[PDB]
RNA sequence: GCUUGACUGCGAGCGUGACGGCGCGAGCAGGUGCGAAAGCAGGUCAUAGUGAUCCGGUGGUUCUGAAUGGAAGGGCCAUC
RNA sequence: UGAGCCUUGAUGGAAGUGUGGACGCCAGUCUGCAUGGCUUUAAUGUUUGAUGUUCUAACGUUGACCCGUAAUCCGGGUUGCGGACAGUGUCUGGUGGGUAGUUUGACUGGGGCGGUCU
RNA sequence: GUUUAUUAAAAACACAGCACUGUGCAAACACGAAAGUGGACGUAUACGGUGUGACGCCUGCCCGGUGCCGGAAGGUUAAUU
RNA sequence: UUUUGUAUAAUGGGUCAGCGACUUAUAUUCUGUAGCAAGGUUAACCGAAUAGGGGAGCCGAAGGGAAACCGAGUCUUAACUGGGCGUUAAGUUGCAGGGUAUAGACCCGAAACCCGGUGAUCUAGCCAUGGGCAGGUUGAAGGUUGGGUAACACUAACUGGAGGACCGAACCGACUAAUGUUGAAAAAUUAGCGGAUGACUUGUGGCUGGGGGUGAAAGGCCAAUCAAACCGGGAGAUAGCU
RNA sequence: UAAGGUGAUAUGAACCGUUAUAACCGGCGAUUUCCGAAUGGGGAAACCCAGUGUGUUUCGACACACUAUCAUUAACUGAAUCCAUAGGUUAAUGAGGCGAACCGGGGGAACUGAAACAUCUAAGUACCCCGAGGAAAAGAAAUCAACCGAGAUUCCCCCAG
């Protein structure tokens, strides 16, 4: 019932609350990877020396990974054709990589970690629409069509 | 058996009902496993409660820094 | 008719039991009731109507109460 | 969907014509709005107990794949399916000749049946 | 066909067949403190347990009692607070 | 010996020789005896060891009351009476003995329970790998062909060769009678008897362990042992019985 | 240390010795087959089979010597995955097995007694398992006392049946 985020998600406290927390949530979860937390002595104090480097992120770091709308957004139409065939149906297999795999079909490259759609995609070949989810801070937007061939 | 970072326990005792039972009872305790090394990177003790519960106050460090040395 | 002796505390001396125990009992002390009074009354005419101990329950008492003052608990008396 | 605090409510700018919800011992008043000169109790915040939803991240996996490895074990990793379930430990109600330890009297014209044990 | 080796060979055990019942597979069930193994490298035309005992014609009435199967609204009810 | 009672035809002993059963420890109490005496006596230990030292302590000279408490008195009761228990009983420490207590407690003896090991070279199942079954019989399914049907079924022969099939040696087993019964033999011999291509029979080796195994089931078998194996231990179990 | 002496059941044969390296006794060594923790692998114990090195070599060989498994450290190698680990190799240390009892500890009966039997007893005994020492164990008060004080543990006699 004691911990600091100072990484808030969704949670009842920001930069890290130093009342009442809760408990059992963490030891398998927020602390592994999350954001650890330990609200003991040792731990708490050195959040007060904090955090101006560590702040400039909000300010500086959000907009290093803030721009992802922005850059890609004027897209030249994804020409990812998804084997669009069967009848009408399609071959190609619509899931994580031609969403953002679409993008080094002239260089530039992402991470496919990063898509916004929770049920797949119908395999279709109309406008497929891809929300890029760089991050919860910052979402994108981009597109995907199939063609015949 | 284990809860390596505490002692464990499997001792016997005799359980008593409605004046005498000269029965006997004992293995206690639990399991569980992989916790997350700040470090990097977990390997799965099979601590218990008490074992669990003390890897809190601790550390998960110093909870180890004996299954190791010693 | 009037009442509460179906009293409380003791008991000379006896009877009867292997024992536990059981029974009879004049007389004494304090207070009673009935009788003018002598006096009678310590449950029923008598003999069956009963359960030892332990573990406890309830009330009473400065008996005791583990450093001391209390208390819990123990004793003692009454009773389940 | 209950309940605790208790947060906001109904009992305990100067006249007239009107509209709505309130209840009745009933003949009535209550109460917003134009022109006109603390408790009985409800909603939101909540804290917390309930069922039920979904999620992954503990946990399972006697599914697949990769290494250790020219292993069917095991461990690590990736992936899938399951998921706060299952299962385990402590406690607790069932059930429990599956097993165990025992009891199940005496008198008596043998014993047993019957009868009797003060 | 089997059985009391050493007083019983049988009308007893078994049998093929029949029926009830359980088991969705990490099966039920069994050995095992567990890991693990058998069942089975099988998977309901399969596996287990119970009873009947080729075959023929059949197998009637009772669910009060006990057991088992379903329900689980209401009563009673453990730890726990 | 045991009995009311035994020459008893109730028990025990063929005979001889040797062995064979009230002990031992500490505690408690009586008796005798010795020491000392309202006092008696030390324990461990020390030790110029049976001395001497050590009196921690144990017992007695006071008892009454549940006790506080009082005290040759004290409890009882409100009682100052009576009644209960006490009050001019010498104890104490050794030694030897009678008894008791705790012990194996005079000696011998169970059927059993519990703990840990040894056993599947017998036997019961099962696993793996090998072997055996003289001879003679019957003669299914399938097929060839003739017939026959529009085609089959159906049939006739011939071929074919099945079967917990038939008869019968080996082999396996045990229904009957005699003999044996201090046997040739701790289950057999003799004459018959059942199965004998099968749920058959057998060699070798392996696997199941005792409350456990295995069991076509008899409580059968698990090394001449089985309503809980053998060996060692708890163990001198306990024995109001002989 | 010494006149004898070559162990015993039996001499006997062949011998060694008398001065001081003959015996015989005591100390330190050398050797010490095979099995057995058995350790190179296997194995019905005292047997069977190999790898890698060696010397003498009439230079095939004989035997010899090393090679078990774990743990600690060292260095070198090193997966899925950059790393890093997992794993692997080598080497030096060390362990391993026996052992009578006492000792610490983990597990733990029943007969028996209660004149039956469940609480209770027997007894934490028997036993089985682990460990260590020469003793082990315990041990310098979060002890006791009672308004005075004592002063770690241990063992002995009392307190007391
Ligand atoms: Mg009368
Ligand atoms: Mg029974
Ligand atoms: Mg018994
Ligand atoms: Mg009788
Ligand atoms: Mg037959
Ligand atoms: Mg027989
Ligand atoms: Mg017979
Ligand atoms: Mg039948
Ligand atoms: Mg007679
Ligand atoms: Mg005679
Ligand atoms: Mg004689
Ligand atoms: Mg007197
Ligand atoms: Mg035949
Ligand atoms: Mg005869
Ligand atoms: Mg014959
Ligand atoms: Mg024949
Ligand atoms: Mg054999
Ligand atoms: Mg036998
Ligand atoms: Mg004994
Ligand atoms: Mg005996
Ligand atoms: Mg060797
Ligand atoms: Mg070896
Ligand atoms: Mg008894």
């Amino acid at each position: 019932m004691q911990v600091i985020l100072l990484d808030k998600v969704a949670n009842l406290g920001s930069l890290g609350d130093q009342v009442n927390v809760k408990a059992g949530y963490a030891r398998n979860f927020l602390v592994p990877q999350g954001k650890a937390v330990p609200a003991t002595k040792k731990n708490i104090e050195f959040f007060e020396a904090r955090r101006a480097e560590l702040e400039a992120k909000l300010a500086e770091v959000l907009a290093a990974a803030n721009a992802r709308a922005e850059k890609i957004n004027a897209l030249e139409t994804v020409t990812i054709a998804s084997k669009a065939g069967d009848e009408g149906k399609l071959f190609g297999s619509i899931g994580t990589r031609d969403i953002a795999d679409a993008v080094t079909a002239a260089g530039v490259e992402v991470a496919k970690s990063e898509v916004r759609l929770p049920n797949g995609v119908l395999r279709t070949t109309g406008e497929h629409e891809v929300s890029f989810q760089v991050h919860s801070e910052v979402f994108a937007k981009v597109i995907v069509n199939v063609v015949a061939e | 058996m284990k809860k390596d970072i505490h002692p464990k326990y499997e001792e016997i005792t005799a359980s008593c009902s409605c004046g005498n039972v000269m029965k006997i009872r004992s293995t206690v305790g639990h399991d569980l496993n992989l916790d997350v090394c700040s470090k990097c990177h977990p390997f799965f003790t099979g601590k218990q409660r008490d074992v669990a519960t003390g890897g809190r106050v601790d550390r998960f460090n110093k909870r180890f820094n004996i299954p190791g040395s010693k």
